[PDB]
């Protein structure tokens, strides 16, 4: 069978994410040979098969980046050995923590323009400090040097740095088989209306086991609706039951396109519940993190993002604080206008007109 | 006196970007940081962002108001836990309480006075503790604001009530000022900044709008020229016309910075 794991590049803009991806395949293909629908790439180390997806490192193109970050069980941080860590480098990492991403491997790209050794130690220290701050095992995170461009054509030396990297893919990243054994849960990515079949919603199974023929519990944005699972199909082929970690579709006999919408949660009848007012910790992004530039107060009306949907909520900070600055991280209460399914231990994010505001976890639900 | 590791390190710490780019621009300045910073801004590749001497240490900032005399200080500890063990956090108050009552602007006096309890606390907590600096501010109506433990701020005025003096302190802690009005800006600062804006290159028709960018900069480094934080739709030099007042002085303390008179 040979187990396979979804991975992908990640990091600051044009540090060399795509060119590394080209390098990894080209090298692994000329070396050996013998669950993702987005524009991806595939290569095989003698240990595992790998489903790799490149993401753009621009601050604006964090759209399919987060989508990709969710699916990958391991991220390949691309940091320029020259420029070093940049806002998006740490932007991606923190977002990585919020959106799963079990493990992380760093690739010091563009290492062919660094003669000064002391400069290599500085960026490695700075990088390793970043993910150590954003709740990632930085102090013992594999950081591989070398170049992607020089590894692309010829150079058995720079090609070895790629094989080295891919070696850590098998070494550092373990088998992410652990997922189910808990109540079912799934976010909605899109709502389609087929004239022959009916109405099939999409989305990756976050956790739990879904079998064709069971009930559901549509929770989110509007009312707590309930239907029945008519069938589950992947890509184009059918499916008997269903396994978590994969991304499929579920039809609902009686529910059409106008009845259900993107961002809701399908779960086991009596597990998760919708809320508008919640308790949270909330970190706040700074300038070096590509976040807020000016401080805000108790009159803030931004755009909150939960799972696949986004809600507009207010603020309510504890009696003792009156201002939040780009870099703060104080626990507080937010009241949303739309009820969204949540529980104790949900990582979300806040955004407002390009500038990605901070992100925190949900302490306890309320109303 | 050439290129060291800690040299290019700090330059980036006050730049925000370009690791290897720093050393390249630094070696062009033959080792001088401020010359490099000028050249980097005049290169049209730096969004200013000059943070003067970022020490990036860890400690506490405490303040205490007392009618006309207000004393603020900085006490550097070790880990973030040391700053919140309530023993050292109260120790700093002990230093503050005797500093305010003694009205000390000479930090060396506080050193010897509390060197006894310092070593006694250091040996008890196992953490190296030090009192960095302390300054004072005289004014009619004082007001302080403790934005956490890292940042504190003292603001004195004449005419603003008990609430108005606090809201101004929050702005000082937020939008880091450096002067009151655009008028009281040192010509040494203006001229050296003038060479930066002027070196950005229309002939003799873009020079006049560049000197106009100075007028936006003078409001940016000031406080009356700076826009409010609670409502940036208006400045501040038009906000002292509320209860008819005027700011006397400003003091901003952050764990780090310094090395400047
Ligand atoms: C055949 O026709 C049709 C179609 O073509 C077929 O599709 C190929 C289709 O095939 C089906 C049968 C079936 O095989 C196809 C199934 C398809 C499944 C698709 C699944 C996915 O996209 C998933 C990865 C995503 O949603 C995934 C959950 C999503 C992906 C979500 C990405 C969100 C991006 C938002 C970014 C903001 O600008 C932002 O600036 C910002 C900072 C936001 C904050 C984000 C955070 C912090 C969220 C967390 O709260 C969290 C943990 C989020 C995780 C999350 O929600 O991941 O059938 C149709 C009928
Ligand atoms: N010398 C050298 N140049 C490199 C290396 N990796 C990338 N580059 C250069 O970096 C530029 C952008 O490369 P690219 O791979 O597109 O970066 P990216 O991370 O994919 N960009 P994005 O994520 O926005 O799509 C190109 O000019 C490329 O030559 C490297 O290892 N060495
Ligand atoms: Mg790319």
């Amino acid at each position: 069978t040979k187990p396979h794991v979804n991975v992908g590049t990640i990091g600051h803009v044009d540090h060399g994410k795509t060119t590394l991806t080209a390098a990894i395949t080209t090298v692994l293909a000329k070396t050996y040979g013998g669950t993702i629908n987005t524009s991806h790439v595939e290569y095989d180390t003698p240990t595992r098969h790998y489903a790799h997806v490149d993401c753009p490192g621009h601050a604006d193109y964090v759209k399919n980046m987060i989508t990709g970050a969710a699916q990958m069980d391991g991220a390949i941080l691309v940091v320029a050995a020259t420029d070093g860590p940049m806002p998006q480098t740490r932007e991606h990492i923190l977002l990585g923590r919020q959106v799963g991403v079990p493990y992380i491997i760093v690739f010091l790209n563009k290492c062919d323009m660094v003669d000064d050794e002391e400069l290599l130690e500085l960026v490695e220290m700075e990088v390793r400090e970043l993910l150590s701050q954003y709740d990632f095992p930085g102090d013992d995170t594999p950081i591989v040097r070398g170049s992607a461009l020089k590894a692309l054509e010829g150079d058995a030396e720079w090609e070895a740095k790629i094989l080295e990297l891919a070696g850590f893919l098998d070494s550092y990243i373990p088998e992410p088989e652990r997922a189910i054994d808990k109540p079912f849960l799934l976010p909605i990515e899109d709502v389609f209306s087929i004239s022959g079949r009916g109405t099939v919603v999409t989305g990756r199974v976050e956790r739990g086991i879904i079998k064709v023929g069971e009930e559901v519990e549509i929770v989110g944005i509007k009312e707590t609706q309930k239907s029945t699972c008519t069938g589950v199909e992947m890509f184009r082929k059918l499916l008997d039951e269903g396994r978590a970690g994969e991304n499929v579709g579920v039809l609902l006999r009686g529910i059409k396109r106008e009845e259900i919408e993107r961002g809701q949660v399908l779960a086991k009848p009596g597990t998760i519940k919708p809320h508008t007012k919640f308790e949270s910790e909330v970190y706040i992004l700074s300038k070096d993190e590509g976040g807020r530039h000016t401080p805000f107060f108790k009159g803030y009306r931004p755009q909150f993002y939960f799972r696949t949907t986004d809600v507009t909520g207010t603020i309510e900070l504890p009696e003792g604080v009156e201002m939040v600055m780009p870099g703060d991280n104080i626990k507080m209460v937010v009241t949303l206008i739309h009820p969204i399914a949540m529980d104790d231990g949900l990582r979300f994010a806040i955004r407002e007109g390009g500038r990605t505001v901070g992100a925190g976890v949900v302490a306890k639900v309320l109303g | 006196a050439e290129i060291t590791a800690s040299l290019v390190k700090e330059l980036r710490e006050r730049t925000g970007a370009g690791m290897m780019d720093c050393k390249k621009a630094l070696t062009e300045a033959n080792g001088d940081i401020e010359l490099a910073i000028e050249n980097m801004r005049k290169s049209g590749a730096i969004k200013a962002a000059k943070k003067a001497g970022n020490v990036a240490a860890d400690g506490v900032i405490k303040t205490k108001i007392d009618g006309n005399y207000g004393i603020i200080l900085e006490v550097n500890c070790q880990t973030d836990f040391v700053a919140k063990d309530a023993g050292f956090q109260a120790f700093a108050d002990k230093v503050l309480d005797a500093a305010v009552a003694g009205k000390i602007t000479d930090v060396e006096v506080l050193k010897a006075q509390f060197e006894e309890e310092r070593v006694a606390l250091v040996a008890k907590i196992g953490e190296n503790i030090n009192i960095r600096r302390v300054a004072a501010l005289e004014g009619d109506v004082l007001g302080s604001y403790q934005h956490g433990a890292r940042i504190g701020v003292l603001v004195a005025a004449k005419g603003a009530d008990e609430e108005l003096v606090k809201h101004i302190a929050m702005h000082v802690a937020a939008s880091k000022p450096e002067f009151i009005k655009p008028e009281d800006v040192s010509a040494e600062v203006v001229e050296k900044e003038y060479q930066v804006q002027l070196d950005i290159a229309p002939k003799e028709i873009a020079e006049k709008m560049v000197e106009g960018r100075m007028k936006k900069f003078t409001g940016e480094v000031s406080l009356t020229g700076q826009p409010f934080v609670m409502e940036p739709s208006k400045t501040v030099g038009q906000l002292l016309k509320e209860h008819n007042a005027e700011v006397t002085g400003f003091i901003r303390f952050e764990v780090g910075e310094g090395i400047e008179k």
